[PDB]
DNA sequence: CATCCGTGAGTCG
């Protein structure tokens, strides 16, 4: 849903309202009905409420960098003149509320509303078509709110105590209902570790087996657990049927839970579950006690102690250049190294000095928002600033913002800061331009067939061999293998096939091949599969959004284009390198490659490098 | 197993997608049927031989789409590509 | 328009709907009506117990499957209505192979057990079990340390309250052109002792009495 | 005071004394 | 928009224009901060958009020399001894000398404290240098900055990124019904407002002989009189309210150069771009998530953030070929109810209140004698009503607009009012609106901490201090360490100290932290005004100390601690929030990004003459643009029918848009989209 | 030329990835591949043969092996071909639709050439259809679902 | 484990009076005082100015010759005017003063059943040749009601609708002394604080607060 | 492997 202003609605559904006005005889013809809508007679407000009944509208936010930049919503009338947006889809639109404006389009045709409610509804497109990662997930206050209650506090009140002496076991409740009555009286903390018997939550897979023998857990079957009351409230949301999770909800944790529900539980479940998470986060974000004081932002203890050490290490380098033993290009390149190392040590100084109580660190480490590089720039030091050329400046900004930068300090930081804002506006232009080039280049690429049939695919290096022993997961596993369908049966050492051909790789099916010991798989690719016009379905595989095999007719070219250009803003290689590739220019670095394999003959000269290669197989 | 679907989430799209080849196909599937229902109410005013009326009980002021989309969930319609 | 009262049902619990409230009165009525049902209703539960074959807590009772701990928890969940304020005492004895329940309990006069089919402990053969129960009357919830014969007396968490768990939400209803009016939805789960519909009528009568003190001064103006 | 020049309200200033010249 | 807006406008330094450079001709070197800008051009004040770098402001102390270069005042150092003699230096002149930073410690006579000091050297280079080589030193610490920039308290605590916005945004503030000076300032507020020339200053000394809401009369010593006429309820260039109110009562003794009456955004002759609100740094039930702002209904009920805006509407009566347009109260097929607010002429009456769709100036024009419809001829025979030859060409109230009609200006050719060739009567009707702060209205601090109003809770829903005082604004904690603009946090602390007052402990002497603190500040009243000059002012030491000197309320209880925090009670549940909340007073400006302006929608409207597509602009009642990037979004979705419908019957299908309208009001089905008239033009343009 | 068509396709895809990987962004190789695929769909003409293919012209592998399938069956010399790597700008320009290429870049150049080669446009593309107002031949536009 | 009917004491000061209520349920005093604070700040009935009219003045944005303030500032001063009316129906007050001198609220002529409580309130500094003839309408109501609602009714062009702040309540808070000593001596003592506008007494405010709430919680007792 | 001419260089308002 979305908050469509009353005034906004009446002008969008204007012919629709004049229709039902002359219907219920509020107006005698279509001409009068118009004069009623314009005069804003009180009747039309009751009529408009009926007109917008489950008639979806399109919310769009410029610049539209991917297809989730336009989404459909069930329109809700609301007093006031602003459009009300659901918190979760902010990640998609990249829309904050520092004054952003959105467009609203009213789909007229029966097919248009159909395409809206089905293809374009926000509750269906929870996942990122680029990566399959959840975009409509707890983002800021939400994660901080959830991360609060799922934290295990040691000496917190109401905590479980063993029996010893004359007093029995303290901290054992009969049901979640009891523990709730405890924190209300003021004995129990919702963040303190306790033991409770639970009746409406499936235990862990490892413990359901120990306590039931996998007899199939049932709503009513009791069991004991060692968690915090707040962790319990959390699992009531996932809800039943989902294995209890006894951890602290970092964002990456919550990212996994949703992604798991994406795979297994149906779409309408994930939409409903993710709504329960949002409300839950905000209520507890309120009572998280996350607040910024000048007190909470502290200067490191060894501030001047550490900086004096690198200032003495720098004066030594300065005097080593004064005698002319150091080149001018080497002096700066070393001075850069001195101060870079300096800023790291200031950071360490904070982390250990800063409690995990501290709301600035409580926000950072929770995956709620913010970098520690910000927290360091805030409390420790700004560090190195960037030259107009781009090279780092020999002189460092020693003051943090908390202390206040000197006059000369602020001037040079300002120089660097602005050049960033300028570049940021230049790369965004080079991002959209590249995006539009990709869009035209892959337009005639649609999923046209269900199967190309070619046994051709390409090798994917799933695992890396370990010298000590064992198997190590490849870093590229997610992006290179996870969503692919197989074009060759994957067999281990035995004659036993682990995964068939024509099978979508899933999370467990990788684990099967990872435990089997096989370290290379062949998979159907868009590169390989040869169809007349465009590509087939099978090779492309799992549409990153749907989580299922791509539908026949999907504009997977444009979708691919978007996926690459959308995050184009966030680069340093860099975006030029990205263009330099897709345009296939003769590279800057122009690193040479061997024309024929063989033995290497390094014969370096101080003036010039020369590389001779003796062909392994005869040859010149 | 889930919570009662409210408003435009109903019928649950998952059970709806079960009865069709893909997302896209369901759209034209539903829309063309809604185009029959609004036809039926307009033609019933002045002409016989209209497309079959709502196979299920129409809700008060229910949109033709919402009707079609419901009777798809009731399997009461036939599917041709 | 005067406000309505509604009810959607279940055997042990139910939801109540109050609408339409004057804008800002959803929450004004919210948290106060919950803290009443959970705290300001009197009932009967267990204050302390005594086990025969127990001189310390860590060792389980001779002949019983469950630990000392899990027995306490099953007992807290026992629903009892005492007729006299003063503390009574009920005994529960059983031996041999089988399962002990709440129907095995021997209750004093005017003292009733409301869930005689509640599992308590599984006794094996040559398994002896004698327990003395101490029933009091109170309100809400009372810790164990506040209830601490010293020949095996165990302090128990007292759940006097006949209301188990209550949640509430405050949506907005559209009265006239105004979309400001508050609609209060309330979830109430009660024990097997009293129906939720009755628990509200008692919780509500409780609060009517408080605000009487204020009203007594002048009964100036209001309109329904 | 800060700007004891025109006839303004007294706005007390944390400062090192700034007497070089008025804006 | 405000007096500051105007002031900064005049001091703009723009590279653009004839004899200058194009925006496309500018490389990345022109636009970044050059070292020679120091004390001459502001490195903070510059646009955010594509115009960044090319437009700046002149630094405060900088002046222009007859050859058109930028000079700046430097104090002269003879031999380690600071002289009060001042010489202006051009940029290259300064390169040949050696200049000391302003805040370098100086003897009571004038000598330096340390031999080696911080020194600015040619080519942006800095190095410590013995005091025997010091030629000049900076006049003021706040010398590199502009007038706008200099008004951001604790500037040295904010990142240039948000300090830049905070600068640009002050000129975006809107004049409120009445203005409050900020509890926390920098000293610039006074000089700005005066030199802005939108207040009223006294020429010569004297005594107020007569005071009115209309004018102020002054009795000079030499006997002569000067009467100053107040500008009352005037429309600005941007429709803000330039309203001047007299300060001085009758018979007051006033001296020359004193502000005798302040104007828009000005209190006692000081720049007042906003109000001092009660701030709470905390997340609150998600309504402040992603820089959204939550407000107390007090600010609506008490007209705290309420402003006045005036629109000027216009219409004329020309000579046509069918006659001449005449303005009259007699408009074709209109009830006497719709004309009930007009005079005999056909003009709205002053004092009347107008809604959109209503009539302001009744104008009719003779329509072309074309053969009326054979279906409309017959319809005029039945009812026997003869058609008039005059089509209604009235001036009606545009969509969104509404208010009271506060003035009518009329110009007649008849009354020898020299009009342009062809015009007879010309009317201008002025309508003002008293805009209360609503959902979506853009608020901002002086620290670039912008954001729109998310929710306005009832006054009782608001989190409140112990004594029952409900806060005014609830800012989100999350959007604070990210932006690096913690100067907003320092403003909050100093703000509360300025609200409650304070008193350092003088027993056992003056405390060591308050040893640098000027005597005047060791004691302060409730609601006392202060100054934290840029690259000077309060330090984090004094601030922490001052937080403990916080005087108790009327009930004799201190409300906030030495951390600056205070305990809050949830106005909804009643229970106390678990942890102490940072509370204080922050200065909030109302920006000119109000929903009443920004909101817009269109079913059918006017169309493009050539391309037959909808026009663009809220003023033209145009539609949105569904562009090339937005097409790809539909295409990726695979929503072909939506997409098609958008660029066909919803845009430039001549016959389709009309026939889709009929299908909707008839309750039938949406037809099949025809051919896009734009494409028909392409083929003819190619032809 | 050294490692052959298939190896250069996996080169780009990982060099591309390595740049996004650096900045924390994870795109699935899939999408990159769709783009890279379009870059290699044309080969260059070394020898004209019996074909009417001008030598030194970049022609579709589908067209090249179907015109060499028609001339192999006719009895004449097939054109000798070498694979060639295209940048996305050039490839987009070399599209079958003069409509799509005019609306892309260098409009005046697109027209002057297509008006000489008497190029006909069979309106079967996304860009082509959006312009004329036909349902795009994708999604709920293909005849299968339509 | 104790029972005692609650009390409602009082410690006074002229404008504001603290109310003490004890003994209450543990963890109840907080959500009980707030329920009163939300009732007071929003729904306590009173009276204020709705519209006015001034001689020779047609709208809000203009100046009266001889007066130091504009009409906006005059209306803005009139917001602070504290009024109590007994007439359920609208009534009309008057103000006429000329010549040099300052006009106050003491120069208002209140009809029968209407009393000003703050005559020292500055309104306008009428200079020489200054004349000010004003006409104020005062109605009864509760909470806050905007000006803009008056003009649509049918009001003639002369009248100038003004925003109404009926609530005669100023500032409300509370504190709670909860005895948490480990015993059956655990209770909560509630100290409510009410400050009024000298329009009605702090008690009378709390009295109307009780009359409202009692009528609300009474539906919680009616049977289905 | 480097010059000279012609064509690109974000969106809404
Ligand atoms: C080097 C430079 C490039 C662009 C803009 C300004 C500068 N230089 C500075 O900002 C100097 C101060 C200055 C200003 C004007 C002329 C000369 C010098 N500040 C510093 O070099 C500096 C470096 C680290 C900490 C503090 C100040
Ligand atoms: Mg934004
Ligand atoms: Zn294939």
């Amino acid at each position: 849903q979305c908050g469509l202003p009353k005034l906004m609605a009446l002008e969008l559904f204007k012919p629709f309202v004049m229709k039902r006005l002359v219907d219920l005889n509020h107006a005698q013809n279509i001409k009068s009905a118009k004069r009623m809508v314009e005069r804003q007679r009180p009747q039309v407000w009751d009529v408009l409420e009926e007109v917008i009944a489950e008639h979806p509208v399109l919310l769009n936010r410029a610049p539209t960098l991917h297809r989730l930049g336009i989404q459909a919503f069930e329109p809700m009338l609301v007093e006031g003149k602003a459009i009300q947006l659901h918190p979760l889809v902010c990640e998609a639109f990249n829309a904050d509320f520092d004054g952003d404006q959105m467009a609203v389009h009213l789909p007229l045709s029966a097919e248009a509303q159909a395409e809206a409610r089905i293809l374009m509804l926000s509750s269906n497109n929870i996942l990122s078509p680029a990566s399959g990662r959840p975009l409509a997930m707890p983002r800021l206050d939400m994660v901080t709110g959830l991360y609060y209650l799922t934290t295990e506090v040691p000496g917190d009140t109401g905590e479980y105590q063993p029996a010893s002496g004359d007093h029995p076991e303290t901290g054992v409740y009969s049901s979640p209902a009891e523990a709730i009555m405890a924190a209300d009286r003021g004995v129990l903390s919702v963040r303190a570790k306790i033991k409770v018997r639970l009746t409406q939550l499936r235990p862990p897979v490892e413990i359901e087996a120990e306590l039931f023998g996998h007899s199939g857990w049932q709503p009513g079957d009791a069991w004991m657990a060692e968690t915090t009351l707040g962790r319990v409230m959390f699992n009531e949301l996932l809800p039943l049927g989902y294995p209890f999770v006894n951890k602290q909800m970092h964002k990456k944790v919550q990212a996994a839970i949703i992604n798991d529900l994406a795979e297994r539980y149906p779409m309408i479940v994930v939409a409903q579950t993710v709504d329960k998470l949002k409300d839950a986060g905000f209520y507890w974000a309120t009572r998280s006690g996350v607040t910024v004081s000048m007190a909470d932002v502290l200067v490191p203890p060894r501030k001047k102690e550490i900086l004096d050490h690198y200032e003495e290490r720098a004066d030594k380098v300065e005097k080593q250049f004064q005698r002319g033993a150091l080149n001018h290009d080497e002096r700066n390149e070393a001075l850069v190294e001195i101060w870079k190392e300096a800023t790291d040590e200031v950071g360490q100084a904070l982390r250990e000095h800063y409690p995990d109580d501290n709301p600035i660190i409580t926000i950072v480490d929770s995956g709620a928002t913010g970098n520690f590089t910000q927290t360091r720039t805030l409390a420790g030091m700004k560090g190195l600033v960037t030259n107009p050329k781009g090279e780092f400046i020999p002189r460092p900004v020693k003051s943090s913002f908390r202390e206040g930068l000197t006059v000369l300090e602020y001037f040079i930081n300002t120089h660097g800061a602005r050049k960033g804002l300028a570049d940021t506006a230049l790369r965004t232009a080079d991002s959209g331009y590249l995006t539009r080039r990709l869009v035209d280049v892959s337009q005639d690429v649609i999923v046209r067939e269900h199967d190309c049939q070619t046994e051709r695919g390409i090798v994917v290096e799933l695992a890396e061999r370990a010298p000590d022993g064992t198997l190590i997961r490849d870093p590229y596993i997610e992006t290179s293998a996870y969503a692919r369908t197989l074009g060759t049966d994957a067999v281990d050492e035995a004659g036993n096939v682990i995964v068939e051909r024509g099978q979508d790789l899933g999370d467990p099916e990788i684990d099967a091949l990872l435990a089997a010991g096989i370290t290379q798989v062949k998979v159907r690719s868009v590169l390989t599969c040869a169809t007349s016009t465009g590509v087939c379905a099978t090779c492309y595989g799992r549409s990153m959004a749907t989580g299922k095999l791509v539908d026949i007719g999907e504009a997977v070219g444009i979708v691919a284009a978007q996926s690459i250009g959308e995050p184009g803003t966030q680069l340093t290689g860099g975006l030029p390198r990205v263009q330099e590739l897709f345009e296939a220019r003769v590279p800057r670095g122009k690193a040479p490659i061997a024309d024929v394999t063989g033995r290497v003959r390094l014969e370096d000269g101080e003036r010039f490098y020369k590389i001779t290669i003796v062909p392994d197989d005869g040859g010149e | 197993g889930y919570d009662t679907p409210l408003g435009i989430t109903n019928p649950p799209i998952d059970e709806l997608l079960d009865r069709v080849s893909s997302k896209y196909a369901l759209v034209i599937y539903a829309a063309k049927r809604a185009r029959q229902i609004n036809d039926y109410y307009n033609q019933l005013g002045e002409g016989i031989l209209e497309y079959v009326g709502p196979l299920v009980e129409p809700g008060l002021q229910e949109k033709p789409l919402s009707i079609a989309l419901r009777e798809i969930h009731a399997d009461l319609l036939e599917h041709t590509e | 328009r005067p406000t309505l009262s509604e009810d959607v049902l279940t055997d042990n619990r139910s939801q109540f709907v109050i609408e339409p409230l004057e804008p800002g009165f959803g929450y004004t009525l919210g948290n106060s009506l919950r803290r009443t049902l959970l705290s300001s209703i009197p009932g009967a539960a267990v204050t302390s117990i005594r086990i025969d074959g127990v001189l310390h807590e860590f060792t389980t009772v001779p002949g019983v499957k469950e630990d000392v701990t899990e027995i306490i928890l099953n007992l807290k969940s026992l629903v009892v209505s005492s007729e006299e304020d003063e503390p009574v005492t009920m005994y529960l004895r059983k031996q041999g192979p089988g399962e002990v329940t709440a129907g095995d309990i021997v209750p004093p006069a005017g003292v009733t057990v409301h869930n005689p089919g509640m599992h308590i402990a599984t006794l094996n053969d040559k398994g002896k079990l004698e327990v003395e129960l101490v029933v009091e009357r109170g309100r809400g919830y009372v810790p164990a340390v506040q209830n601490r014969a010293e020949i095996g007396r165990i302090p128990v968490d007292s759940i006097y309250s006949p209301v188990l768990k209550v949640t509430y939400k405050v949506d907005a209803t559209r009265v006239e052109q105004r979309t400001d009016f508050d609609k209060l939805i309330l979830d109430v789960e009660t024990k097997n002792s009293i129906s939720p519909r009755d628990a509200l009528a008692s919780a509500g009568k409780t609060l009517v009495e408080l605000f009487g003190l204020a009203r007594e001064l002048n009964v100036e103006a209001e309109g329904i | 005071s800060n700007n004891s020049v025109p006839g303004a309200p007294n706005r007390v200033s944390f400062a090192k004394l700034r007497e070089p010249l008025e804006v | 928009n405000n007096p500051l807006s105007g002031l900064t406008h005049k001091r703009r330094l723009s590279a653009l224009g004839p004899g200058g450079l194009s925006r496309e001709r500018a490389g990345l070197e022109v636009r970044d901060v050059h070292p020679s800008h120091y004390g001459r051009m502001c490195p903070i004040e510059t646009p955010e958009g594509p115009n960044i770098g090319l437009i700046g402001s002149l630094s405060v102390y900088a002046r222009v020399n007859p050859f058109g270069f930028i000079e700046t005042p430097y104090r002269k150092v003879v031999d380690g001894v600071v002289s009060d003699e001042i010489v202006y230096l051009t940029a290259d002149e300064e390169d040949r000398h050696v200049v000391a930073q302003a805040n370098s410690p100086i003897d009571a006579d004038g000598r330096f404290v340390e031999p080696r000091v911080l020194v600015r050297r040619k080519a942006g280079e800095v190095e410590y240098v013995p005091s025997s080589e010091v030629d000049y030193m900076d006049v003021s610490p706040r010398q590199m900055v502009s007038v706008a920039t200099a008004m951001i308290p604790f500037l040295e605590h904010d990142d240039a990124n948000r300090a830049l916005m905070g600068a640009n945004m002050q000129r975006q503030a809107v004049p409120l019904v009445r203005s409050e000076a900020p509890l926390v300032g920098t000293g610039m507020e006074l000089r700005a407002a005066i030199d802005a020339g939108d207040v009223v200053v006294a020429e010569e000394s004297g005594v107020i002989e007569e005071v009115s809401a209309d004018y102020i009369t002054v009795m000079h010593d030499n006997g002569t009189r000067r009467t100053y006429r107040m500008r009352k309820f005037a429309r600005s260039n941007h429709g803000t309210c330039a309203n001047q109110c007299p300060i001085v009562d009758a018979g007051d003794r006033v001296e020359a150069g004193q502000v005798i009456a302040d104007g828009p955004c000005t209190d006692d002759g000081e720049m007042a771009l906003g109000k001092n609100l009660l701030v709470a740094i905390m997340p609150w039930e998600g309504h402040n998530y992603e820089d959204a702002i939550i407000l107390s209904n007090r600010l609506v009920e008490e007209d705290v953030l309420t402003s006045i805006h005036i629109e000027e509407h216009e219409i004329d009566a020309r000579d046509t070929k069918l006659g001449a347009e005449e303005i009259t109260r007699d408009i074709p097929n209109i009830s006497d109810e719709v004309l009930a607010d007009l005079d005999e002429r056909g003009i709205v009456r002053i004092g009347a209140e107008v809604r959109d769709g209503d009539i302001l100036v009744g104008k009719v024009t003779p329509k072309g004698e074309t053969e009326l419809t054979p279906e409309e001829r017959l319809l005029r025979a039945i009812f026997g009503e003869k058609a008039r030859e005059v089509r209604d060409t009235s001036l009606k109230v545009p969509h969104g607009e509404s208010g009271k009609v506060i003035g009518i200006r009329v110009f007649s050719r008849e009354d020898e009012d020299e009009l342009p060739a062809g015009v007879n009567e010309l009317v201008r009707v002025y309508v003002a609106q008293k805009r209360k702060i609503s959902d979506g209205d853009k608020l901002a601090g002086r620290h670039g901490n912008k954001g729109v109003i998310g929710k306005i809770l009832p006054v009782e829903d608001m989190p409140f201090l112990a004594d029952g005082t409900p806060v005014d604004i609830i800012l989100n904690t999350h959007g604070v360490p990210r932006r690096m603009n913690i100067g907003q946090i320092l403003e909050t602390h100093l703000g509360w100290c300025a609200h409650s007052g304070w008193k350092v402990d003088a027993a056992k002497g003056v405390p060591d932290w308050a040893a640098r603190l000027p005597d005047e500040l060791l004691e302060a009243q409730p609601n006392a005004i202060v100054s934290t000059p840029v690259f000077d002012g309060a330090q984090e030491a004094e601030l922490q100390g001052l937080l403990s000197c916080t005087l108790p309320n009327r009930d004799g209880d201190v409300l906030v601690d030495a951390d600056g925090k205070a305990m809050l009670f949830d106005g909804r549940s009643g229970e106390p929030f678990p942890y102490p909340v940072t509370v204080g007073y922050m200065y909030i400006m109302k920006l000119h990004h109000l929903v009443d302006d920004k909101i817009h929608a269109r079913s059918t409207g006017p169309y493009s003459m050539i391309t037959q597509q909808p026009l663009g602009g809220k003023a033209q009642f145009g539609g949105q643009r569904f562009g090339e990037m937005e097409c790809w979004a539909m295409q990726a979705y695979g929503a072909a029918y939506t997409l098609q419908e958008l660029l066909t019957i919803k845009s430039d299908d001549t016959v389709g848009r009309v026939k889709v309208y009929e299908a909707i009001v008839k309750g039938e089905n949406i037809p099949e989209p025809g051919i896009p008239e734009s494409f028909k033009v392409l083929l003819k343009e190619l032809q | 030329r050294v490692q052959g068509p298939r190896e250069v396709q996996i080169h780009l895809v990982r060099e591309v990835q390595e740049v996004y990987r650096a900045q924390g962004v994870s795109i699935h190789d899939k999408h990159i591949e769709v783009i890279v695929r379009q870059m290699l769909r044309r080969v260059t003409i070394i020898d004209s043969g019996s074909t009417e293919f001008l030598p030194g012209s970049l022609i579709d592998r589908a067209e090249f092996e179907a015109e060499n399938r028609r001339v192999v069956a006719e009895g004449g010399e097939p054109a000798a071909g070498r694979p060639v790597l295209m940048g996305i700008t050039k490839a987009s320009l070399a599209t079958d639709s003069w409509l799509s290429a005019a609306s892309f870049q260098e409009t005046t150049r697109v027209l002057t050439d297509a008006a000489i080669n008497c190029r006909s446009d069979k309106l079967n593309g996304l860009k082509e259809n959006v312009i004329i107002g036909k349902l795009i031949p994708a999604g709920t536009g293909i005849n299968r679902y339509r």
